[PDB]
């Protein structure tokens, strides 16, 4: 369904 | 304390910016493990050191049925290594893509297990995971949850202890993090809410392709549910997805205990969850130990300072 997500830090 | 040679390198499991994760065989023991291999330059230059070290400290100091155990951590001249429990069942994100929706029973199983893990990290350990999502939730060979990727954790959070860093995964960010507010350990419950929403409803509770639009939905739009959703589920997801953390299920002094008491989980003996007594409603059908079919196809087909006190070996 939804596309793959990416973790992040400011 | 051991080195690069003590392992065979069989299958690629995932590439990232910071390095790769390979399925390894331990020469000395024949036991299969997952090894994260971080290039030291990339870590130092992309400024990922703090996270790398947080994952080291978090793994070493945690022992739980539904958290990826760390066996060795060692470093070469140019690399950083994490030898960890192999989760051959792949990512929840894999399975849910295939199946669209899970049943409530099935979502309750994973839910309970996630609650067990998050409770342990909060009330023992004083940790906040912060990055709960389908991609970070894996299955072992039996079909039990294993949580990976502890780089975005925070240590020393004891109750109302609040944090400031803007981090996580945009689609899962809790309203109080999206406001630039101080936030407690209750963001993990928001995360639980979104994960469980996705399992039962077959979609993210808030989605726009555009991050600012997305953040706007998360801050302003009130949750809606599919009309086939049972009220016990509906209540749970409402509680977890409250925008004010002080109202969120799990937001008080009771933390996980509040979610454990919710009638969606009525039949669950929480000791049995922890003891893996519960029947996984899906067993991964891996034939061999090298069966990587629940892993992504693009990877599966094979396709500089010293760090003080980084090295580590699991005890007994
Ligand atoms: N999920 C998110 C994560 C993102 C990522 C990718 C590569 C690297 Cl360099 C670091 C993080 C990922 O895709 N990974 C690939 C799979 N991997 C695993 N697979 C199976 N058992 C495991 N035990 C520990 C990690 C692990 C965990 C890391």
């Amino acid at each position: 369904g939804r596309p793959r997500t990416t973790s992040f830090a400011e | 304390r051991v080195t690069m040679n003590e392992f065979e390198y069989l299958k690629l499991l995932g590439k990232g910016t910071f390095g790769k994760v390979i399925l390894v065989k331990e020469k000395a023991t024949g036991r299969y493990y997952a090894m994260k291999i971080l290039k030291k330059e990339v870590i130092v230059a992309k400024d990922e050191v703090a996270h790398t070290l947080t994952e080291n400290r978090v793994l070493q100091n945690s022992r739980h049925p539904f958290l990826t155990a760390l066996k060795y951590s060692f470093q070469t001249h140019d690399r950083l290594c994490f030898v960890m429990e192999y989760a051959n069942g792949g990512e929840l994100f894999f399975h849910l893509s295939r199946e669209r929706v899970f049943s409530e029973d099935r979502a309750r199983f994973y839910g309970a297990e996630i609650v067990s893990a998050l409770d342990y990290l909060h009330s023992e350990k004083n940790v906040v995971y912060r990055d709960l999502k389908l991609e970070n939730l894996m299955l072992d060979k039996d079909g039990h949850i294993k949580i990976t990727d502890f780089g975005l954790c925070k240590e020393g959070i004891k109750d109302g202890a609040t944090m400031k860093t803007f981090c996580g995964t945009p689609e899962y960010l809790a309203p109080e993090v999206l406001e630039d507010n101080d936030y407690g350990r209750a963001v993990d419950w928001w995360g639980l809410g979104v994960v469980m929403y996705e399992m039962m409803c077959g979609r993210l509770p808030f989605y726009n392709q555009d991050h600012e639009k997305l953040f706007e939905l998360i801050l302003m739009e009130e949750i809606r549910f599919p009309r086939t959703l049972g009220p016990e589920a509906k209540s749970l997801l409402s509680g977890l997805l409250k925008k004010d953390p002080k109202q969120r299920l799990g937001g008080g002094s009771e933390d996980a205990k509040e979610i454990m008491q919710h009638r969606f989980f009525a039949g669950i003996v929480w000791q049995h969850v922890y003891e893996k007594k519960l029947s996984p409603p899906f067993k991964p059908q891996v034939t061999s130990e090298t069966d990587t079919r629940y892993f992504d196809e693009e990877f599966t087909a094979q396709m500089r300072p010293h760090f003080p006190q980084f090295d580590y070996s699991a005890s007994s």
